[PDB]
């Protein structure tokens, strides 16, 4: 029989991750691109900051120490305009306490994750080693048209 | 009338 593998989805899309555990640095002012709309395969836009820049981030609080192995991301098609948006690359920030934040590194420099080439398909990125964290931040670095984000995290809880 | 995102 199949043994357990640390690579299960942690709650986005599912629901195990509550609306209250998702937040952002900001959000688009019209209210139609909130952080709660960044769940993978959501059909109501996604998350968009108030200003498109590489200082914005989407944040998820796992509420418990958790093994984190991979991140999946999509852009989003605007429900209102049929326009497509997506993040093309991002950095990852993690934290056990929500105040001391480490930018994920590969070697001496920040790992820059390559992300999406369209607004519909899922791009999965694995970490080169599972990381034990409670807070995760996705901070885009490049994007097509504008930042728009749907997300899933993979792992297991200790 | 507000260009929509």
């Amino acid at each position: 029989g199949h043994m357990f593998q640390c690579n299960v989805p942690l709650g986005m899309e599912s629901g195990r991750i509550a609306n209250e555990q998702i937040s952002a640095s900001s959000t688009y002012s019209d209210g139609r691109w909130t952080p709660q709309q960044s769940r993978l395969h959501g059909d109501d836009n996604g998350w968009t900051p108030n200003l498109d820049s590489n200082k914005e981030y989407l944040q998820v609080d796992l509420r418990f120490l958790t093994m984190l192995t991979a991140i999946a991301t999509q852009g989003a098609i605007s429900r209102e305009t049929q326009n497509g948006y997506y993040v093309k690359s991002y950095k990852l920030e993690v934290s056990t306490n929500g105040e001391d934040w480490m930018v994920y590194r590969h070697g001496k420099n920040h790992k820059v994750f390559q992300a999406n080439n369209d607004a519909t398909e899922v791009v999965l990125n694995k970490l080169h080693a599972p990381l034990l964290t409670r807070f995760v931040r996705i901070r885009p670095q490049t994007w097509h048209s504008g930042i728009a984000l749907r997300l899933e995290l993979f792992g297991c809880r200790v | 009338r507000k260009l929509r995102r």
